[PDB]
């Protein structure tokens, strides 16, 4: 939390809990530690799959060129 | 009554 | 590919939405009004009924029906004008295109059923469609394949014992109390305190003070001295007019009636006596793992602390050494529509539905034969 | 119902 | 009866 620069507690709050909202009114549900691990583990893949798209992008940054691409 | 109809 | 549609046609409550949602997308009292008094200003705009949430906003003027009570649809127009607002308004979604999963309480009437399905192949249209117990639904909803599901509602309250995915039909007790029969009692006993509510839009507040202000007793005789002794348990709600009500000792008296059904002139047990006595049908080998895994489900278990009484009188039958353990989601009012939104996405699913072409084929008493 | 009971 | 059936 200090690196992402976010407060420890809802950090703490939101790892171990889930939310469920219909369209009126909402809950927050208690899991179990298995589904806290997968949880933890699906947003590790998550971010990093996201970074990868990223650097993917600023590289295709610096190798686009202006004309327009007749074919390829 | 007291609150429904008026006794 | 098209998603099904999901809607659970509780007695108090129409939900609605798209399997694999994690919340229903359409919830409405499941309520028809009629106008009853004279239309005096022309132009205005006459309207013959009224469906759900504009039959609330209304109910001033109208005569508010429900069209099933205790699980089964007494009259079928307005069922059907339901469901047309379920489909068209609430979900605007065309019916032609989602198979349908509706739901049913257990051991009701057959020929419910095959109006249900009549209704939806002739009248709707739709592609394909399945009908399930609403308690098997709840074991979906919380990742369990065995337990013991308590589910009430506002018009039936039943037990279906479910080990490692059997159901034990022999087992299955349904109870007709529910939360339709507590708010009656509820209008008779705050009579009482000089309080009377009597016409159908009024028993709609009843309903409302019933879901705020009560609780249940984790000693009946002691709150009810205590509250005889005491104002600390007297609570204050305000009527749609401004008028103050002031509610005591009755405010846990009306959710007792599901523990001592008598209070009701109820001949039959409660329902922690029916759970236990559920579980004394079932195999000596299997009771040990439904003592865990009470679950319960919908509305009219959502009492603060009915939990904490059902554990503890339940733990008054069971042998001393039987781990007895209630398992009470937050969500547990939505979760057999939960577990409705996770059945009708599995793709083992999807040769279940019955098609058309065997509705065709067979006519509707298919649905006996194609089902639980 | 049909018989024991009002539905 | 004591363990078997109810009675
Ligand atoms: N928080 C609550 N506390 C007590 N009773 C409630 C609460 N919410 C709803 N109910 C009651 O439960 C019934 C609705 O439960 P629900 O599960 O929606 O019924 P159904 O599933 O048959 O539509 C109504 O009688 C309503 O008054
Ligand atoms: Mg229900």
């Amino acid at each position: 939390c200090d690196l992402m620069g976010v407060d420890y507690e809802e950090m703490a709050h939101w790892l171990c809990h889930r939310k469920l909202a219909t369209a009126t009114e909402t809950y927050i549900k208690p899991i179990s530690k298995l589904h806290a691990i997968n949880a933890r583990d699906a947003l590790a893949k998550h971010i990093y799959a996201n970074l990868f798209n990223w650097i993917v992008d600023h590289v295709n940054k610096a190798l686009h060129s202006t004309v327009k691409q007749h074919s390829f | 009554w007291x609150a429904x109809c008026p006794a | 590919e098209t998603t099904a549609l999901v809607c659970d046609n509780g007695s108090g409550l129409v939900k609605a939405g798209f399997a694999g949602d994690d919340a229903p997308r359409a919830v409405f009292p499941s309520i028809v009004g009629r106008p009853r008094h004279q239309g005096v200003m022309v132009g205005m705009g006459q309207k013959d009924s009224y469906v759900g949430d504009e039959a609330q906003s209304k109910r001033g003027i109208l005569t508010l029906k429900y069209p099933i009570e205790h699980g089964i649809i007494t009259n079928w127009d307005d069922m059907e004008k339901i469901w047309h607002h379920t489909f068209y308004n609430e979900l605007r979604v065309a019916p032609e295109e989602h198979p349908t999963l509706l739901t049913e309480a257990p051991l009701n009437p057959k020929a419910n059923r095959e109006k249900m399905t009549q209704i939806m192949f002739e009248t709707f249209n739709v592609p394909a469609m399945y009908v399930a117990i609403q308690a098997v639904l709840s074991l979906y909803a919380s990742g369990r394949t065995t337990g013991i599901v308590l589910d009430s509602g506002d018009g039936v309250t039943h037990n279906v014992p479910i080990y490692e995915g059997y159901a034990l039909p022999h087992a299955i007790m349904r109870l007709d109390l529910a939360g339709r029969d507590l708010t009656d009692y509820l209008m008779k006993i705050l009579t009482e305190r000089g309080y009377s509510f009597v016409t159908t839009a009024e028993r709609e507040i009843v309903r409302d003070i019933k879901e705020k202000l009560c609780y249940v007793a984790l000693d009946f005789e002691n709150e009810m001295a205590t509250a005889a002794s005491s104002s600390s348990l007297e609570k204050s709600y305000e009527l749609p007019d401004g008028q103050v009500i002031t509610i005591g000792n009755e405010r846990f008296r009306c959710p007792e009636t599901l523990f001592q059904p008598s209070f009701i002139g109820m001949e039959s047990a409660g329902i922690h006596e029916t759970t236990y006595n559920s579980i004394m049908k079932c195999d000596i080998d299997i009771r040990k793992d439904l003592y865990a895994n009470n679950v319960m489900s919908g509305g009219t278990t959502m009492y603060p602390g009915i939990a904490d009484r059902m554990q503890k009188e339940i733990t008054a039958l069971a042998p001393s050494t039987m781990k007895i353990k209630i398992i009470a989601p937050p969500e547990r009012k939505y979760s057999v529509w939960i577990g409705g939104s996770i059945l009708a996405s599995l793709s083992t699913f999807q040769q279940m539905w019955i098609t058309k072409q065997e509705y065709d084929e067979a006519g509707p008493s298919i649905v006996h034969r194609k089902c639980f």
